[PDB]
RNA sequence: AUCAGCUUGUUGGUGGGGUGAUGGCCUACCAAGGCGACGACGGGUAGCCGGCCUGAGAGGGUGACCGGCCACACUGGGACUGAGAUACGGCCCAGACUCCUACGGGAGGCAGCAGUGGGGAAUAUUGCACAAUGGGCGCAAGCCUGAUGCAGCGACGCCGCGUGAGGGAUGACGGCCUUCGGGUUGUAAACCUCUUUCAGCACAGACGAAGCGCAAGUGACGGUAUGUGCAGAAGAAGGACCGGCCAACUACGUGCCAGCAGCCGCGGUAAUACGUAGGGUCCGAGCGUUGUCCGGAAUUACUGGGCGUAAAGAGCUCGUAGGUGGUUUGUCGCGUUGUUCGUGAAAACUCACAGCUUAACUGUGGGCGUGCGGGCGAUACGGGCAGACUAGAGUACUGCAGGGGAGACUGGAAUUCCUGGUGUAGCGGUGGAAUGCGCAGAUAUCAGGAGGAACACCGGUGGCGAAGGCGGGUCUCUGGGCAGUAACUGACGCUGAGGAGCGAAAGCGUGGGGAGCGAACAGGAUUAGAUACCCUGGUAGUCCACGCCGUAAACGGUGGGUACUAGGUGUGGGUUUCCUUGGGAUCCGUGCCGUAGCUAACGCAUUAAGUACCCCGCCUGGGGAGUACGGCCGCAAGG
RNA sequence: UCGAAGGUGGGAUCGGCGAUUGGGACGAAGUCGUAACAAGGUAGCCGUACCGGAAGGUGCGGCUGGAUCA
């Protein structure tokens, strides 16, 4: 991914909708042998996703690094996935497990900022959290890391959700500071959404 | 597995009987 | 592992592992320096390497590197040795100081600067 | 036969697993108090004693939502012979940040966590579910 | 965690004779009355 | 436990003795215990703790300062004095050492504060005061105090401050790159104002003392801290690093050299990795290196790991301690739990506040002190005791299947030899041959005899056994399994550290037997050469009796038990409902395919490698090495 | 009576050195062969016994982590 920085007099860059944040994980060329040598493909595990809390996760086969990257963005564009939050935090402590890729997902109080290994400090960081609490338990791995990642989201479900399943009144679901901070959050968006009205 | 493992340990095995047909008679006696 | 198994005997961690053997876990020992003679490394690795073998004062027998460009000590040098890791003469994990008690720091050098132990220029 | 109760939740983890409708247990004072918590939280539907072969036995009929999708998330025994977990009243442990509950079987008979932390006793876990 | 069950042999000090093998009898700490036998043991509840 | 037994004042009793006090503390007698796989007795190392460091915590490391206990005072014994003794600057004795001696005999004891030598990578002055606080004696004054208070020394640590500020160009001199245009150093510099902490020189000069004192004075630190003045940018920056991780790149110089490096790895005349230069980055009175510890390391996994093939399931059972325990009524309150009392010194730690120009630092008030003991309460769960139950477990009864085992007797086909026929020159063997047996009568064929071993066909993805393993027949003795009824007992269950037993083949001992096959051992051939394959011969062995040994790819590469989780189709054992042998249902077995789920993948998949509980074994990078040393068993090989 | 040191005695146990010797690790490159990986040119491997300059070869039983398919 190199000489990006250009203007040119052509046609359009096509810039358009759609400004969402794009994580390049991991590039590392990939050889096949064939009779007489080897031939030189590219991978690169794209991440993509908007702060509401909408993560993808893209797999590009290339033989160009850029264009790995893209055909990673088109595949993480055909395959988004919804990440239940609380505020900026995650609801609840969760392990998830991609065949090796252990990930512990742990909530935090706001502030203390996402603290994660690359790979699903990446995730996490196109995500809509700000403030969570994460391990990267076993596999060591780039791959495995996001897609456990991507697996332990799936792990989570809303608490509403949670009191749907047992056809409980909330309060009766949750305990009470969780609820606050439902509160909190929801107030906060009150107060940026009613800004953002006017 | 494979059985290179299991071939470098009988290599070894084998040295070592070897090593004590030679020795067999001086143990019994320098023990002795 | 079936916790009363453990409540018997189980779970103790492993080994040391001391890297050094200079002696007493002290960094650096100054010591008598015998037959300086220069080695052949590995095979990726081809060249000539200044050691020394030194009989430290903790009364062992060891071989120490020499780094820099020459080394001011001959036979009967009391050269400082500290601990360090060369790889690639297989037995040699010591280094010996370079501007210390006999062997003088390395002339010339002026962008390293501290190992190699060359004094500022006036 | 070495836990009754690994057994009773084993049976629902994996006729919950394996997208059942009821299930059979034999019948035991223990398993009837959990059997009557997860009736009051709501994660089981509700449960039948029949008479049978010599003793009496435990029939539930499990919870499921809007399609086959399962209620019980989850079991996991944890106060289990051999590591029998104990319980102060600080800490009555919080199961999935609480939406998880903790079924605690105290002086005053069978409570959740939440039960535990108000009522102000504690003194053991069991198992719990999510 | 494991509530482990351990033993502990103390020495006892009968006066009368009352206890004998198999017997569920009190004890109670008491002066060092020799060496290592520093309980004495009153209300002995069941024999054998 | 590569240390399994140790102990004879040793274990208890009585009478004395001793002590401030209980007591084998001591003694006389009597009794003969006691302690140990919850590790006794031995070996190695070590002062212990509040704490400190690290860590999300659990835990790991450590025991410096400060504080609390303990032990010792040249080495080793002993008492005395005293309220109280390891009596550091006491005594007595014996040692080792230093010293004085008129040779008769004496003297010593820094592990007090300084200080010297030595050892060492390394650790400070032979300081000043009792002004303050503590201590002693004294009616008091007062005297003593290397405790203490302070000072000196070392960037040894932690914190704070300084080495100037503001202006200043289409960006000078110089430097080094360059695409030869220029670009960088660089607003930085020179210059122009301004301000001076901190060092400098002046003069003033403390608090610490609601103190002591009957004397009139008294502060070691100290003319220090600190004030108010004066002069002037004036006296004040360095070290590592710039391949990757990992913030930061270009040229020149050497071109497998000289060197570098924490690992990966850089040097073979165009190195962003070696050396020098510019330039950048990161820190800053510091910055790098070495050592030691925690972390990352879920890499000893309680929290928080594993064992089909990656390291890892004992060859297989039986069973001692141990661990674990179905249904149900009562009782106890040992585990558990609730509450209150006591305690967890101070300091530290954490929160708030106050004090020093700020901070480090210090103080005040909370919390912490995760614990332990006492009182009172609860009884679901675990446990104890006392009971009850029949589903687990075992027994009885009726059958049923089977190379389960041992002993005994016997059967035929085939190979070899033997005697006798019939009968001649080849047979045997090979990829092709030759050693070889023959021509003395072979091989071939017929009749008879000996002797040994193995059991064609049935017989296979089939049966039985715990695993090894088990197939000619019959008889005798004996072991287990399965189903059916439910008659009995009433949780008697599960697992099982050590332990005993069984355990292919090869091998070992003593005595038999010895047909075929056959290591070793010959010859032949092949080949460069065969110490090999292939050929001809051939001893131990293979066989039986009696014992050893204890090993295997002893493999389902899968410890044992239990409950559950879509099915489909074979086959083995047995009960029954229906058609009337055919299907159904059922209990036990053994295969092939297949969902869910699981797995690193292959695969597994109701005979789990799925979902869970109980107990055991075992693993912690590869070699070194299942080896040395030591012990145990063994006739030895060896295990 | 007890009793520190001293003396005599025979042992335990921890080490240091020892001529010679066994193996082990590394070295580049030397000599000798070619055992293993493809049916590796005789399928390989386990146990054990015997033999051989060496890798190894053979026997007895086992095993697929074996092959092509009579």
């Amino acid at each position: 991914r190199g000489r990006r920085d250009d203007r040119g007099g052509r046609g359009r860059d096509g810039g358009d909708k759609s400004n969402y944040i794009e994580r390049v994980v991991s590039i590392n060329r990939v050889s096949k042998v064939v009779k007489g040598g080897r031939r030189f493909s590219f991978t690169a595990l794209v991440i993509v996703g908007d702060g509401k809390g909408m993560v993808g996760v893209g797999y590009g086969k290339a033989k160009e690094v850029p264009a790995a990257i893209a055909k990673g963005v088109e595949e993480a564009r055909k395959n988004f996935f919804r990440v239940p939050l609380i505020g900026s935090t995650i609801t609840h402590p969760v392990q998830g497990e991609a065949a090796a890729g252990v990930v512990m997902l742990r909530p935090a109080s706001p502030g203390t900022g996402v603290i994660a290994g690359g790979a699903a400090r990446a995730v996490l960081e196109c995500a809509g959290v700000h403030d969570i609490l994460a391990k990267s338990l076993g596999s060591d791995n780039a791959i495995n890391v996001v897609h456990a990642t991507v697996a332990a989201l799936k792990l989570l479900q809303r608490p509403e959700e949670v009191a749907a399943r047992r056809g409980l009144p909330i309060e009766d679901v949750a305990p009470a500071g969780m609820l606050k901070a439902r509160r909190e959050s929801e107030a906060l968006a009150a107060a940026a959404a009613r800004e953002g009205s006017a | 597995g494979s059985v290179i493992k299991k071939r470098r340990k009988r290599m070894s095995k084998k040295k070592h009987r070897k090593l004590l047909r030679r020795t067999r008679v001086q143990r019994r006696k320098l023990g002795k | 592992p079936t916790i009363q198994q453990l409540v018997r005997k189980g779970r103790r961690d492993k080994i040391a592992k001391v890297k050094t053997a200079a002696l007493k876990g002290s960094p650096q020992r100054r010591g008598v320096c015998t037959r300086v003679y220069t080695t052949t490394p590995k095979k990726p690795n081809s060249a000539l390497r200044k050691v020394a073998r030194v009989k430290l004062t903790s009364q062992v027998e060891v071989t120490a590197y020499i780094p820099g460009e020459g080394h001011n000590l001959q036979e009967h040098s009391m050269v400082l040795v500290r601990g360090g890791r060369v790889k690639d003469l297989p037995g040699v994990r010591y280094k010996i100081i370079r501007g210390s008690l006999d062997t003088q720091g390395v002339k010339n050098r002026k962008q390293a600067r501290s190992r190699y132990g060359a004094k500022k220029e006036k | 036969m070495t836990d009754p109760i690994a057994d009773f939740l084993t049976r629902l983890r994996n006729a919950n697993s394996a997208y059942h409708d009821e299930v059979t247990l034999p019948h035991s004072k223990l398993k009837a108090n959990i059997a009557e918590i997860l009736k009051r939280e709501g994660y089981i539907s509700d449960y039948r004693t029949e008479d049978a072969r010599v003793g009496k036995s435990l029939v539930v009929q499990l919870k499921y939502g809007p399609s086959r999708e399962r209620s019980i998330a989850g079991l996991r025994r944890v106060s289990k012979p051999g590591l029998r977990v104990y319980a102060k009243s600080t800490n009555l442990p919080r199961v999935l940040g609480g939406l998880g509950v903790a079924i605690i079987s105290t002086s005053s008979g069978l409570l959740t966590d939440r039960q535990a932390a108000r009522q102000g006793v504690g003194g053991e876990v069991l198992a719990y579910v999510w | 965690g494991k509530i482990i069950r351990t033993t502990k042999k103390v020495k006892a000090h009968d006066e009368n004779g009352e206890a004998g093998i198999g017997d569920r009898v009190s004890l109670m700490e008491t002066r060092p009355l020799s060496a290592t036998k520093r309980w004495r043991l009153v209300e002995i509840l069941e024999k054998a």
